[PDB]
């Protein structure tokens, strides 16, 4: 996604 | 507009978590809107430490809208939490 | 009080005269030291009709509670922070004042890039 | 002074607008990078626009384009993207770009070899900086390019004859022959790679 | 390292004891500083060249690792530069939140 950095923490539902 | 009704949701953790997930967005506008969400939700999440850390980190950002939203969120969280206020 | 009311009326009606900036500086210093309540009116009437030198020389010199009005004027009558008579403004900003951090905060964000570059050249070299 | 100028603030404002527009439509970013822009803007666009990491999705598609300028721009863009984002997929695309350059060494003609390898040789320094596992591939590729480019130096008579100057020291950082210019570019790129890896 | 692995799997098996386990790792880091120091690249998933993804904060295994690491770094200032940027951000977060465990 273009809105998040590749090193940003992932979202786990 | 619905600040008096958001004290009666009681699934606070996952709701705040899925809002808070887009504090990590590279968009400064999205970060600003999330800071305004956190300040708007400060009545029902005092002493929520990741929100405090996000406000503190966003206060030093280089984007003016994000810093203004962090100031607004800090003004809201300082009214609802004394542990946020002391630091 | 009567003379400052007369001077206010004269500046409100009449136009400029022989300014004699040393006399203006002495009068403003005297009114500051006696804490006249018409100081703001006198500054407004004086600067409505080189005020940078006058305000800078007043700030460089006790001012006490009247320093804030002079700082507001120096911010407002001088459009930049260091643009006219720069020696006095470098003495205001960097020298061996309680209002100095406000002037530094202005000069960092209000002055243009050539002025900032000239300031760092004269400050370092 | 490239930091305290009006140009820097204008660049930051334009980068913010381009970040917003790329978030609003990543296809616009793909179309723009397929069109390409001058490579002087590449460090500015990669550093200043945080949504440039999605360019790694279509850099494999961009490097397959028939036009040589698209492949040059794809390699130059991946050069800065690998410095900005050292991803495993960034390493995969870097390996792909190294293989593409190795293939285009044997596909392109001598004039095309010059016109392709003169801009894309500085990208190998960034590829080595991001991915130290790429040292073997980059050095084998550089040996191949240098040995190819020494042969057509030997083919024609030369005004400066770099074959004799095989024993030269490290030099300090216009009408010369293209093959000799390419040889000097290869030597300069391995100099920067060795200097970077030693430090 | 074996003690940390057993404490982490105890934390997984019993999440209620997270405060006591964090106290354990604080005392283990604070009193065995030099021994934790070579273990740091094995605990924080620090690739030598890859930019690593930021670990999920408020995940009790990851705070438990960080409490061990930061208390080891207090008495040994020899290698605090092994931290990445997000580890420094998490250090600030834990100093703001768990200040009775993580030291300055």
């Amino acid at each position: 996604s273009p809105s998040y950095s590749p090193t940003s923490p992932s979202y786990s539902p | 507009q619905s600040e008096k009704h958001l004290e009666k949701i009681l699934n606070v953790d996952e709701f705040v978590k899925r809002i808070f997930s887009v504090i990590h967005s590279n968009d400064p506008v999205a970060r600003a809107i999330t800071l305004r969400m956190l300040g708007s939700l400060a009545s029902i999440i005092p002493e929520r430490k990741n929100a405090h850390h996000s406000i503190r980190q966003s206060l030093d950002s280089h984007d003016n809208v994000e810093v203004e939203a962090a100031v607004f969120a800090a003004a809201n969280f300082s009214a609802q939490s004394k542990d946020f206020a002391v630091g | 009080s009567s003379t400052v009311r007369a001077v206010i009326a004269t500046l409100r009606s009449g136009e400029q005269c022989s300014v004699e900036p040393d006399l203006i500086s002495k009068v403003l210093q005297g009114l500051i030291e006696v804490r006249s309540p018409h100081l703001e009116e006198l500054l407004t009437a004086f600067f409505s009709a080189k005020p940078v030198v006058v305000v800078s020389s007043l700030l460089l010199q006790r001012l006490g509670p009247s320093s804030g009005l002079l700082v507001d004027w120096l911010e407002m009558l001088d459009p930049e922070v260091v643009s006219s008579c720069p020696d006095l403004q470098l003495r205001l900003l960097f020298s061996r004042p309680s209002f100095r951090p406000y002037l530094l905060t202005l000069f960092t964000h209000q002055s243009s890039w050539p002025t900032l570059h000239q300031c760092i050249r004269v400050l370092l070299g | 002074d490239n930091l305290l100028c009006n140009l820097r603030e204008v660049q930051c404002l334009i980068c913010c607008l381009l970040h917003q527009m790329y978030i609003a439509d990543p296809n616009i970013a793909k179309l723009v990078h397929f069109q390409g822009y001058p490579c002087e803007l590449l460090p500015l666009t990669v550093a200043g626009i945080p949504s440039m990491h999605i360019c790694l999705d279509f850099i494999p598609e961009l490097i397959a384009q028939p036009e040589l300028e698209k492949q040059i721009f794809a390699i130059q863009l991946l050069s800065h993207l690998c410095i900005q984002y050292a991803l495993p997929k960034s390493l995969s695309v870097a390996r792909l770009a190294v293989n593409v350059m190795g293939t285009l060494l044997t596909v392109l003609t001598q004039a095309k070899r010059y016109a392709f390898f003169m801009p894309t040789l500085p990208s190998l320094v960034s590829f080595c900086r991001a991915f130290p596992p790429l040292y073997e591939d980059i050095m084998s590729l550089l040996i191949q390019i240098g040995q190819v480019c020494a042969s057509d130096v030997a083919t024609q008579t030369r005004d400066i004859d770099p074959i004799i100057t095989r024993l030269q020291q490290i030099k300090e950082k216009g009408s010369m022959d293209p093959d000799v210019q390419l040889c000097h570019c290869i030597e300069r790129t391995v100099i920067e790679i060795i200097n970077m890896s030693v430090s | 390292h074996l003690a940390l692995v057993e404490l982490l799997k105890n934390l997984t098996k019993y999440p209620t004891d997270r405060d006591s386990i964090w106290k354990c790792l604080k005392f283990l880091g604070s009193r065995h500083p030099t021994l934790v120091l070579p273990l740091v690249p094995e605990l924080l998933s620090t690739h030598p060249f890859f930019d690593t993804a930021e670990p999920d904060m408020d995940d009790p295994a990851y705070i438990a690792v960080l409490v061990l690491i930061f208390n080891a770094a207090k008495t040994c200032p020899t290698m605090p530069a092994l931290f990445s940027d997000h580890t420094f951000r998490h250090y600030a977060y834990l100093r703001d939140s768990l200040s009775h465990l993580v030291p300055a």
